[PDB]
């Protein structure tokens, strides 16, 4: 389950997919954007966010910070130790937003959802796993 | 308040239609159905506004054919947003008939608007639901202006 | 009523389907074929231009001739001193040809179709266009 | 050629213009159970032989009809590469070698049932392209039989 | 899961993942391509459909008869009774080919895995409990 | 003597057309007095020959509207290049009215020459007069053909 | 009078209009929805080759027939001996019909006014086109 | 047995018409002269079942006209070949004049296609013989079927 | 200039659309014929002066009349290099300058009839850029005469 | 030989060889070119039309009147009568420019070097006996 | 005749003329097809060789065979002991084929109609030179 050689596929598949400057943008919204529609109750949750309006700055602020902490915790997959660190102090700012284990099966669908709409080459079995990593350590 | 802008309705209006098109089947039943389900779902009053369309059997063709109707009255009036001079004339219509039914407040279209917030995700592609509300109230506010 | 600001429609939109060079023959094609085929009774008063054969360079002379007039009064509705005096002008030269007084109207409905048919249907503004041509062939006709 | 690659270019646009997943089912089936009522007219075979019993109102048959449909559509769609559209012509052909009653002149028949129908729901279609194609297929089917 | 609204969504991304001509061939094939990556063991279970060389007739018809039998179950999505029986037959025919729950499962990450890459719009929900569905039916 | 080209009657006409379009005001009265200011100014005689319609008032709206006919004249006659056949129509037509005007002789087109020659480099914005004298000349000669 | 050169003319712009493939079923649509459009009882005359629906596939051959004919007389307008035996085949196969003789210079207007809405208005030859199809169409009835 | 493909026929309806076309003189006549001169020389009974347009004297307007008319007939199923629907409906319209005939056998249309391949090369410019036999065959089968 | 390359590109493809070796030579001999009745009609030059005498049916005057269109067509599809086209109008002058009878403005009558001819075979035709090329090819012919 | 059928071909044929306009000119001196290349004796004949240049206009106004003298020599293929007349013409023109019969074979090989070279497709053998045709009515 | 400078000329022009790979297909299709528009008694000769359908493998094969041929046989142009063999060796072969020598005057035409049409450069006198060199040695 997301072991070595599958972490190599998995950081190599996000960095094409995320891309870089406002790509990170749009990618960030489509995120959202896509896991409101997968669970129409989470869009509540980011009401200090300005999710009233979605491509606002207030909104894509939020998207960018949550793809970006996306983006710092693939970058450590190889380093079980760095990633563990890095999870567990995630888990404790997300500790008190009354949040369920659906709103982050939500969100995994999705970046399955939006992630490889990027690509070319998708193996949603690796990321599957690879997820069910980061999102335990974050749900707790 | 918020704007539907001209990349707005322009999103809405090609998603829109790529799942109404009158070239498909059995699609808009299951849809405006949703959409009413979802309705008397959030405000169990708002059935007995539909006793003439015989609201407490949904499989009735008398009913099935008032969520037909009703949705694709939303449908002529989405195809009218490269055309606000008509549109306005159309939503005033829509105005007055929905001002001459006893009961029909404008608290109703805003959970008319949580209705298709819910049923649309689930059934269009590629749908942007941030464009779909601000041009929806566009809509709603338009036929819901007076009562 | 034929306001001011029917004008610069009209002068605008007159202007975009009369066009330049053979493209006002394009017009005059449309307004003459949508004339002659409602009333087709009008065409013998045109028969010292070749009116039996509308693509004769004859009679392609006479409808760019008429255009250039109702271009010359369409320029003007915004000068209404020099309008009425290529009005009066214009009279006399169509008086005692005997022209049908139901002639006016019919050549009216066939210009604002040609114009309409030219510049594209949507938001096109009959009540200003009908307004303002009235006015040109009122001064024109009796 | 018969249906050369012009031939088999249109059939598949045409053909892909009236069968698609994203229409409903019952479009699906309404299409398929015509097909069919052809066929049987002009074939004379027993709907008895499939299951349901050609009643279009019978589940079975009508997913029957699916399978049916769904086989000449994956032919269609691989009409541009021969060597493999003449694999999977081999593989139906072998496939109806083990059922009795299966005669090269009724795949014919349900062949150019197909194409009459394309013609009906539309009616711009290419009718030589699909003639010379849907032979090339029911030869596959039915070779030996 | 998988309602009549579900049903629609997935039908409409199915129809421009896959394609037509040889666009559902190459699919076909990169399907199954991503079936083996995803589940080695997978691969000798078509022996003998010329997985020798996957790019040979032999094989690329089998893919494409699996999903030709995808794409008419798709089209059948909102016929309840008649994917029913469609799904009735498939499981008869694969009951004596040693398969387990697995490989079905390996089979859904690999549609999970190729049809995104054919599309700007996903939604691994629908296509999550649309897909559970159909190998629910076939598996047994 | 010189050839009106196909280049130079689609110079004239463009820029003629910019100038004198009927989506302007104000624009043709200012040139078509101009240019008879410039003519009688040429000519003090040819005045005598517009006792009818006004000319010792040019102000007048009686003048003013025969000076736009006039001029409006020769731009049906200049968009008519592109048609030399209806062209040759047109000028045989402007001929025999002239013709039928006593005090009309050719000299006079060759003074309304100057006067446009004055008029227009002050009013056109890309004038090529090189082009206009030849195509002028083409039209002015057709009328003038006769008188 | 179809002079040598109205020949030349009207066989090029004939040419031009009748076409290739499809494009002279457009050219036989334009004939015959204007004849049936002002003589509506001419419609009855095609019976047999479903006239009722012109979009028919029996009444599309039935029309590049007749305008193969009307193809094949306008190719022969420069070779009269031809062409005169070719009308009086046409004649034969037209008497005992019952067709009103009306009926010929109505096709005739149709007929021109499908050929000049395709190759254009401007500079169109009525006098030329008149003449030869009426040489055409006065061998074929009476 | 040989399928005139989509290739086939637009080779063939663009070579024929290009030869074919109204727009030239005198082609008409020397080519369907030719196919005929041809078809008696290759079967000598033929040309019996013309004495009704005078084959006994080719330079005849009567026998003239006759080359002509069935050429132009082919001439018309060639154009339709774009048009299966309505060239179904064309043979069989031919076929039934043809099978009211007294001695219109169907190997008579073999050896019309042998005069149209001797004749067509001689001809036609960017001639594909080839495409040709199978798109006759197409035409031809359509009209001997029955007879 | 007096047809400029504009005036001598648009005339010599209305006039290839009119004349061209692709035609029957009796569609060629029909306009060089009709040609030839405006010129005898507008100059007044006598037939005699010509081989067959303007019998049209004459096969010499028919060769006769082939010789002068070409040598016009030769010119106006010259017209778009001024260099080459005065060259071959200087040959054309040396040639009729040893014609007894032939003048300048018989010329400038049968360069016209060319203009009034390509009109009515072509009615789209560029009179104005007709006019000022075959002035120019007539100056060129009659100079000196 | 040359018969009704075959001069339709070649009319067709060299309409679209000789063009219209320069295409004409550069066709016509790369005629006589050829001509110099397949016979060098031949130059010298063309000493009063400016061979010395054969950009010269000269020398292309020869050339035009060569190849438009074929231009109306192949529009009358089809009129017996009058291209009998016009070759009669021809021939009392050349008659006294001591020229023999390979001059005209030269200048044949020539037309069939240049002209195929301006085409899709060319029929030699009706070429041949066309040009026959109109050599043997010039030459005498 | 075909001297060394000839031979030359007529082996390069022959070598853009033929081209490669499928050009050399289409190439010899069109020789064969000309020479049957040219001789109509041609094509009954090559029966045995799928003449039923041209573009049939079995008749391009055989094509492909005469016009490489034709290709060695250009080849050793220069080396007249070398050619004077291999046509001596060709013409064994066609010696029982019942061929007269219009048919091969058939073949060269459609040799002069087809190769210019590939080319900017042609010189018709040298190939026809260069053909009588080659038939005389098949013909016998
Ligand atoms: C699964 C991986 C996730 C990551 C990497 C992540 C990361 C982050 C980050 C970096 C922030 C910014 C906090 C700050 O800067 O103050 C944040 C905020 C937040 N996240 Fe997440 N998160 C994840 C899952 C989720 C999910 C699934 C939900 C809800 C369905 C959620 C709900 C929120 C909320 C409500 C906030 C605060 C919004 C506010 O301030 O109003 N998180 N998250
Ligand atoms: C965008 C929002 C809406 C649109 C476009 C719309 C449009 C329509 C249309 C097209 C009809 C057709 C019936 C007819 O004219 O005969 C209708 C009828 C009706 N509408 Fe609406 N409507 C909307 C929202 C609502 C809401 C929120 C309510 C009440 C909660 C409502 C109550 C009714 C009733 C009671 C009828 C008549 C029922 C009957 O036919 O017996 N509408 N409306
Ligand atoms: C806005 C409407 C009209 C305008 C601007 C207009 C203008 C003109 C002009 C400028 C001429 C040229 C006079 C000349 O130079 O001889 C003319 C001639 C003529 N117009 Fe009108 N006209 C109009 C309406 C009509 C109508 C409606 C009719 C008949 C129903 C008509 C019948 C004639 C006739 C008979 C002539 C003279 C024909 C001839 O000279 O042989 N006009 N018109
Ligand atoms: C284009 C023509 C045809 C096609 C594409 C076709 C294809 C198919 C396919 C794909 C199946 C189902 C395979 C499976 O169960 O996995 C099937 C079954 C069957 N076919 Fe055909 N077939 C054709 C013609 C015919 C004809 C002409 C007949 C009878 C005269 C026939 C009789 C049957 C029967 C009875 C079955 C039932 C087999 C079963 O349920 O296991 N088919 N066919
Ligand atoms: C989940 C949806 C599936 C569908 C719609 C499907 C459909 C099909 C179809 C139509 C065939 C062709 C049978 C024939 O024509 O004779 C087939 C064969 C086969 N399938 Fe599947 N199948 C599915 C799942 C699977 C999975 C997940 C596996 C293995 C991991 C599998 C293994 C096989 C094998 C071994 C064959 C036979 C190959 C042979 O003949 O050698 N199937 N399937
Ligand atoms: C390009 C040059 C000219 C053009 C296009 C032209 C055109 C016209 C036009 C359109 C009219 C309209 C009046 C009507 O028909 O009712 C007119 C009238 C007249 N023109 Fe000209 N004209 C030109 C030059 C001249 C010149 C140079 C003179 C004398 C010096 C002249 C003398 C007159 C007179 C006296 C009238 C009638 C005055 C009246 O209406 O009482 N024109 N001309
Ligand atoms: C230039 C004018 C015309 C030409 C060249 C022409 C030619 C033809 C031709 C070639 C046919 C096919 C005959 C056959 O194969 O059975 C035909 C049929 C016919 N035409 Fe004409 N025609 C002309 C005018 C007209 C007109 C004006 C009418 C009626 C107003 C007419 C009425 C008919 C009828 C009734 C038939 C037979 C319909 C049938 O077969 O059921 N034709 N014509
Ligand atoms: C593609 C092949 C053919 C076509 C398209 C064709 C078409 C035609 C056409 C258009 C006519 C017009 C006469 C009319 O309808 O009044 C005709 C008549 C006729 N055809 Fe054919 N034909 C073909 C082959 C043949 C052959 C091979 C024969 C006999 C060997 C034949 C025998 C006749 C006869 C005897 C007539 C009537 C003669 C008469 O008018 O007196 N046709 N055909
Ligand atoms: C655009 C006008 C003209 C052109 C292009 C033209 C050109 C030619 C050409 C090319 C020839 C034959 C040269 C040859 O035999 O090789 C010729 C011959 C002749 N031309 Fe002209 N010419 C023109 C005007 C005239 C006029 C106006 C006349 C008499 C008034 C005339 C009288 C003759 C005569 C009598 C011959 C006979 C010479 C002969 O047969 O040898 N031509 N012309
Ligand atoms: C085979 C078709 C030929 C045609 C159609 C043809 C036509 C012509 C024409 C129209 C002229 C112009 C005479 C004039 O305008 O005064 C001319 C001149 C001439 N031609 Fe030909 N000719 C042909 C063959 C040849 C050949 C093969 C040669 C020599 C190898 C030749 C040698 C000449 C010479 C020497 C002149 C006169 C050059 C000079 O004036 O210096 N001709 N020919
Ligand atoms: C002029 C140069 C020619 C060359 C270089 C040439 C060369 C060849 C070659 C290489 C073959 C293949 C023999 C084999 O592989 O078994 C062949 C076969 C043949 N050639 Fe030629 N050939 C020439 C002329 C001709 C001509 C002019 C004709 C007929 C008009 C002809 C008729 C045949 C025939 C009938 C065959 C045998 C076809 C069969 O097997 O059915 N050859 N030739």
């Amino acid at each position: 389950v997301c072991n070595r050689l599958e972490q190599i596929l998995v950081k190599t598949q996000w960095a094409q997919s995320y891309g870089e400057a406002e790509n990170r943008a749009a990618f960030s919204r489509d995120l959202f954007s896509e896991l409101f529609n997968i669970q129409g109750s989470s869009r509540a949750l980011f009401s200090g966010v300005g999710v009233d309006d979605m491509n606002s700055a207030a909104f894509t602020a939020h998207c960018l910070r949550v793809t970006g902490a996306l983006n710092r915790l693939i970058s450590q997959l190889d380093q079980q130790a760095t990633i563990n660190a890095d999870l567990a102090h995630l888990a404790g700012q997300h500790a008190s937003r009354n949040l369920d284990a659906s709103n982050f099966a939500a969100m995994g669908q999705a970046v399955m959802s939006v992630v490889p709409t990027h690509l070319d080459c998708f193996n949603q079995h690796a990321w599957g796993e690879c997820y069910e990593r980061i999102a335990s350590g974050i749900s707790g | 308040s918020s704007c539907c802008s001209s990349e707005d309705r322009a999103n809405v209006m090609h998603n829109w239609d790529a799942a109404w098109s009158a070239a498909y089947s059995d699609r808009r039943v299951a849809l405006a159905q949703a959409v009413f389900a979802s309705l008397f779902s959030r405000d169990a009053a708002a059935q007995g506004l539909f006793s003439g369309v015989s609201a407490d059997n949904p499989d009735s063709a008398d009913f099935r054919a008032h969520c037909v109707r009703v949705v694709n009255g939303l449908d002529v009036a989405i195809n009218m947003l490269n055309d606000p001079a008509v549109l306005n004339e159309q939503l005033a219509h829509l105005s007055a008939q929905h001002q001459a039914r006893a009961g029909v407040a404008a608290a109703h279209f805003d959970v008319m608007a949580e209705a298709f917030a819910e049923v649309m995700p689930q059934v269009s592609s590629c749908f942007s639901s941030d464009s779909w509300n601000r041009c929806f109230a566009r809509i709603a506010n338009g036929i819901s202006a007076g009562l | 009523d034929c306001t001011s600001l029917n004008r610069l429609l009209v002068k605008r939109q007159w202007a975009e389907a009369y066009g330049e060079g053979t493209n006002r023959e394009l017009l005059g094609n449309r307004i003459w074929e949508d004339l002659f085929a409602n009333m087709p009774d009008a065409r013998g008063l045109f028969s010292r231009v070749n009116g039996n054969d509308i693509d004769s360079s004859e009679f392609q002379a006479h409808s760019l001739r008429v255009l250039g007039g109702l271009d010359m009064c369409v320029a003007s509705l915004d000068d209404v001193p020099v309008l009425n005096a290529l009005l009066a002008r214009l009279n006399s030269q169509h008086d005692s040809r005997g022209i049908p007084a139901a002639g006016y109207p019919a050549f009216v409905a066939s210009a604002i179709s040609a114009v309409r048919a030219t510049v594209g249907a949507r938001s096109f503004d009959n009540d200003a266009w009908n307004s303002c041509m009235n006015q040109i062939v009122s001064g024109i006709s009796g | 050629e018969c249906c050369s690659r012009g031939d088999a270019e249109v059939v598949i646009s045409e053909w892909d213009q009236v069968f698609n997943a994203a229409m409903a089912g019952s479009s699906e089936s309404a299409i398929g159970v015509a097909i069919f009522d052809v066929f049987f007219t002009s074939s004379g075979v027993s709907p008895s032989m499939f299951p349901g019993g050609g009643d279009s109102s019978s589940a079975e048959f009508l997913a029957q009809v699916s399978r049916v449909i769904s086989g000449a559509d994956i032919a269609i769609n691989s009409l541009t590469n021969r060597a493999t559209c003449d694999s999977l012509l081999s593989h139906l052909n072998a496939q109806h070698k083990a059922i009795s009653g299966v005669t090269g002149a009724a795949v014919t028949h349900l062949s150019e049932a197909i194409s009459s129908v394309v013609a009906q729901v539309l009616p711009s279609a290419h009718i030589d392209a699909w003639g010379y194609c849907m032979a090339y297929i029911a030869a596959g089917i039915g070779a030996g039989l």
